[PDB]
RNA sequence: UACCUGGUUGAUCCUGCCAGUAGCAUAUGCUUGUCUCAAAGAUUAAGCCAUGCAUGUCUAAGUACGCACGGCCGGUACAGUGAAACUGCGAAUGGCUCAUUAAAUCAGUUAUGGUUCCUUUGGUCGCUCGCUCCUCUCCUACUUGGAUAACUGUGGUAAUUC
RNA sequence: CCUAUCAACUUUCGAUGGUAGUCGCCGUGCCUACCAUGGUGACCACGGGUGACGGGGAAUCAGGGUUCGAUUCCGGAGAGGGAGCCUGAGAAACGGCUACCACAUCCAAGGAAGGCAGCAGGCGCGCAAAUUACCCACUCCCGACCCGGGGAGGUAGUGACG
RNA sequence: GGGCAAGUCUGGUCGCAGCAGCCGCGGUAAUUCCAGCUCCAAUAGCGUAUAUUAAAGUUGCUGCAGUUAAAAAGCUCGUA
């Protein structure tokens, strides 16, 4: 309600091929209408199919009233997927990170040490221990 | 045990003229080795995402360097932290924007769009003129660009309009009295103006008495004096903060002005 | 990384004349404890000595002027000092209570829905007011000149205009369940 | 504990085994691991004697001479293929390479030959016309930049060296008056 | 905040310390509702350390003969991709800790015209200026030689990154 | 920093100077050949004492002054203690090695494999100190390198330090 | 109990138990106990321990004292 995305400091990021601006939305008494709404709202502002609009920010101002977000209207998803921090991909989930998680990969580094050749045997050397 | 040189560099114990923050990021960009000494140097990533702010994360700036959109000294850069020193143009190859690295009299790097006429040449006050082996004279400037066959009338501290397209030096400007010199370092950083005086001592430690454009006359050594051309003859544009000298009671009259006066 | 105390401790532990004098400023302005006395007491000793040192500086010093004219302006932007006097001799003559009047609490007691300075601290603490587009919850807020021109009902105070929380509803439930018999 | 080139006599010893001695499988640059090593000569102590029939006999061991354990990797160099036939090197490998039919490696067979190194191709002929291009370019670019200064040097002298004749004549006037 | 307060004595004036008196920063006694900040195995053990993990890395560009994967597309070496492996580089730094050292560290200032430096920035790469042409017969330039890893199997090994 | 209930010290072992060369990244009694008897102290040297890492800086005091710097920084020093080698530009590397010396493991008795003052965590000591946490995203780092890896670090936890 | 703010309370205790940094209570009509109550103090802190800084001009550089309270050598020359 009474949202009004105020694109402060608009930056035509030509070398990252995107529309880059600060999202500043207003509220009656409940801050932060949802992010993908703001994407879809910043879509129809720019007519840009908002699944290339990879937003973040969105902290709720005290007293409702306002929320500062941030917008990157990438001019393509290739313009998105070229720049794209993975936690912006995980800001609204359409790509996520590694879930080995992190200790088996550190364990596999202990496996290539022991024999020369056949990483499959060393992947297999890390495969049998699961403790 | 200092068993080799440090291959890491953290923040705030970092140069202040890079205008980094406090411990918000616990590591520094750490510029590479190259043409200039490391404190003179400026990382691209500070100029890219902390001065122009087209990026926000480091792996983008790696890919922006994989975009190869950055030409420093007219030469293709894929370094996020290239050791670029003084009067180094930066050609942002996608926005069509040239910026030459010069210092302010406030004490900050100037995001300074020179004309592309002024981007082909940069003025390097020379570092040495040496008769190399087999009887061959040379000039090598402060960015260590070893150039065979100098000019046959130049001497020390002459400024060469370094052709950034080629190297392979173009015309010079002789080290002359009263030249415009962006005085850099100490309490005289970023000050341009005529020379009007130089003092000599055998051994070391020669001071140079410089009277700038505002009338501040000051004796500051020739190490602080980088000649940028001819007296009352600039060769790029003047940076922000007038590039000469500013007083702080006037600076509040500056800082009150364009905030809430724009848009 | 860096922190500091915002209150102060005198070198005399029991100076009962002072101890009941500190009871006055709490009762005269609506304070929490003697810390709210000692908070402005922590500041005002530095303010007079900063006024003292700039007075003992030689004139036409920018560290006397540009710092001081800021310190002149900083004391006048909040409206505690007036710049019609505007010299270091009078800044030696300011007090605690000039700041206490420029707190948010007394200005609510001076202006608005406060009947008491018990009441005036409550209206900030129970967030009935907006000093800007700002639910402001700090009674020791010390205000500026423009700040005294936008203190309203909050839009989270459902009386005097606001979205209902659960209380005017409860006060409606005092007539719709307190009087509705269920 | 194995046997190597010079563990001399049969008694099991231990040597500071660096990279460059056998009976040793190294683990780090700059690491010299002293390990136990059994003597090059044989008393009785071994579990395995590594032996090689360099010349067979007349009645076959089935496991060694009737059995065949061949191997598959062929020459990835050019001239090994050529020399056995007394065949020349300007007249190339000229297919005899051991291309390896490797079936169901997708769903087809590949037939993969070792991509021969030390082999001049038309790409190498492109690069031989690219390498000493740059070397001959370097001799001329050295020669170009020399002649640019030499004209620039001598034309400056006609203002500089002419001052010498201006000072010899007034030297004799300064000796006069 | 430039302060003192109590205590000698029959009373008094001293000297004069005592003890009260505030700062602190750990240890702690007791108690604690929100919300912002956060020091924390230094003291004592620079003690031993269990365990978890703390420097990896392939570019269109070193070598694809992966037993791989994917294809007819194959031959001159051919694979799209590519584990490995050999090769290129870091691994010295980082973190941690201050035991140590009393002009020693360190700090400020200087100098290497005594010294060495990966990397990067820039020049330098036809030649023997022809042995007064082996470099025209020295005829290997369309390119050299052999020699290993991965691969394989034989394996031995209480145990081993054997 | 402390000490004269430390007044003289330094070389038989070069202590100090030269010359000469050796060697070392190189200056150098570096080193010896050789020569000289130097060199230096009451201005407290020489020596001994200091949890003496030092400093950037820190707390307090009207001022004058007084206490701190293991401690988010800089520089130094060690990774159990020494020694010796190695690698590379840079390491006597203890997340190298070699051996020793003091510790710790498997042992099937042959041998094999080990040093958290890395993150933690553990015990130990104490008055006294938290995850055996999560993530390589942020920060950076190394690479052949955008790619990756990282207990660096980030992240929260612990957490009336404050 | 004073210093030290606020109990010449109420009860008990009776030089006991305790308290009390110090000065001090308690030996029966306890303002020092032990409690009640009341009050004061600060306050999500407050109190203790130890440490150190001031107060302390009791280390006195500013700026100590040396006839009799501490402190002019037995006296003189006399170098640093």
């Amino acid at each position: 309600d009474t949202v009004t995305i105020r694109t402060r400091k608009f930056m035509t990021n030509r070398l990252l091929q995107r529309k880059q601006m600060v999202i500043d939305v207003l509220h009656p008494g409940k801050a932060t209408v949802p992010k993908t709404e703001i994407q879809e709202k910043l879509a129809k502002m720019y007519k840009t199919t908002p699944d290339v609009i990879f937003v973040f920010g969105f902290r709720t101002h005290f007293g409702g009233g306002k929320t500062t977000g941030f917008g990157m209207i990438y001019d393509s998803l290739d313009y998105a997927k070229k720049n794209e921090p993975k936690h912006r991909l995980a800001r609204h989930g359409l790509y996520e990170k590694k879930k080995t998680s992190r200790k088996q990969r550190k364990e596999r580094k202990n496996r290539m040490k022991k024999v020369r050749g056949t990483a499959k045997a060393n992947v297999g050397a890390g495969k049998k221990p699961k403790e | 045990m200092a068993r080799g040189p440090k291959k890491h560099l953290k923040r705030v114990a970092a140069p202040k003229h890079w205008m980094l923050d406090k411990l918000t990021s616990v590591f520094a960009p750490r510029p590479s080795t190259g043409p200039h000494k490391l404190r003179e140097c400026l990382p691209l990533i500070i100029f890219l995402r902390n001065k122009l702010k087209y990026a926000l994360t480091g792996d983008e700036v790696k890919k922006i360097c994989m975009q190869r959109f950055i030409k420093i000294d007219g030469k293709v850069r894929a370094d996020i932290t290239y050791p670029a020193g003084f009067m180094d143009v930066i050609s942002i190859d996608k926005t069509g924007e040239n910026f030459r690295l010069i210092y302010d009299t406030k004490g900050r790097f100037a995001v300074h769009r020179i004309t592309p006429e002024e981007a082909k040449y940069k003025l390097c006050k020379v570092r040495k003129i040496f008769v190399g082996t087999k009887g061959i004279p040379h000039l090598v400037t402060h960015d260590a660009r070893t150039i065979r066959y100098p000019d046959p009338l130049i001497k020390m501290n002459d400024t060469i309009q370094i052709d950034l397209e080629t190297g392979k030096i173009t015309d010079f400007i002789k080290f002359d009295t009263g030249n415009l010199c962006m005085v850099t370092g100490g309490a005289n950083l970023g000050r341009i103006g005529v020379i009007t005086n130089r003092e000599r001592h055998p051994g070391s430690f020669d001071v140079v008495h410089v009277k700038d454009a505002n009338g501040n006359s000051f004796a500051t050594r020739l190490s602080n004096i980088f000649v940028i051309g001819k007296g009352n003859k600039p060769w790029i544009s003047l940076p922000r903060g007038k590039g000469i000298r500013l007083t702080i009671a006037e600076e509040r009259d500056k800082r009150l002005a364009a905030k809430q006066s724009s848009g | 990384w860096v922190c500091r105390k915002t209150y102060v401790t005198p070198r005399r532990p029991f100076e009962k004349s002072r101890l009941d004098q500190e009871l006055k400023l709490i009762g005269e302005y609506g304070l929490r404890n003697k810390r709210e006395v000692w908070r402005v007491k922590f500041t005002l000793a530095k303010i007079r000595k900063a006024a003292r040192e700039l007075l003992t500086l030689d004139e036409k010093d920018p560290r006397r002027l540009f710092e001081g004219n800021a310190l002149l302006r900083r004391l006048v932007r909040i409206g505690v000092l007036d710049e019609g006097k505007m010299k270091l001799d009078y800044i030696l003559g300011l007090k605690i209570e000039d700041f206490l009047e420029r707190r948010l609490q007394t200005q609510v007691f001076k202006l608005g829905l406060a009947k008491s300075i018990h009441h005036a601290r409550v209206l900030i603490r129970q967030r009935h007011i907006r000093v800007r587009k700002q639910v402001v919850n700090i009674p020791s807020f010390i205000v500026r000149l423009d700040s005294q021109k936008h203190i309203d009902f909050s839009l989270r105070s459902p009386y005097g205009g606001g979205r209902p929380g659960r209380v005017k509803r409860k006060n409606a439930k005092k007539g719709q369940g307190g009087a509705g018999a269920g | 504990f194995p046997m190597k080139q010079g563990v001399l006599t049969h008694g099991r010893v231990r040597l500071l085994l660096s990279k460059g001695h056998s009976c040793y499988r190294p683990r780090r640059t700059g690491e010299r691991k002293r390990k136990s090593v059994r003597g090059c000569i044989v008393d009785a102590n071994l579990s395995v004697l590594n032996l090689v029939i360099v010349k067979k006999g007349e009645k076959d061991i089935p496991g060694l001479t009737d059995t065949t354990v061949p191997r598959r990797l062929g020459p990835k160099r050019a001239s090994r293929i050529r020399k056995l036939f007394n065949l020349s090197k300007e007249d190339d490998v000229r297919q005899y390479v051991v291309r390896k039919p490797l079936n169901k490696e997708g769903k087809k067979p590949r037939t993969k030959a070792p991509k021969i190194q030390r082999l001049v191709t038309p790409r190498v002929l492109q690069h031989k016309r690219r390498r000493i291009a740059l070397k001959k370019q370097r001799t001329k670019k050295n020669k170009e930049e020399a002649a640019e200064y030499a004209k620039l040097l001598a034309k400056r002298m006609k203002e500089a060296k002419e001052k010498r004749q201006e000072q010899i004549a007034k030297r004799r006037r300064l000796s006069s008056l």
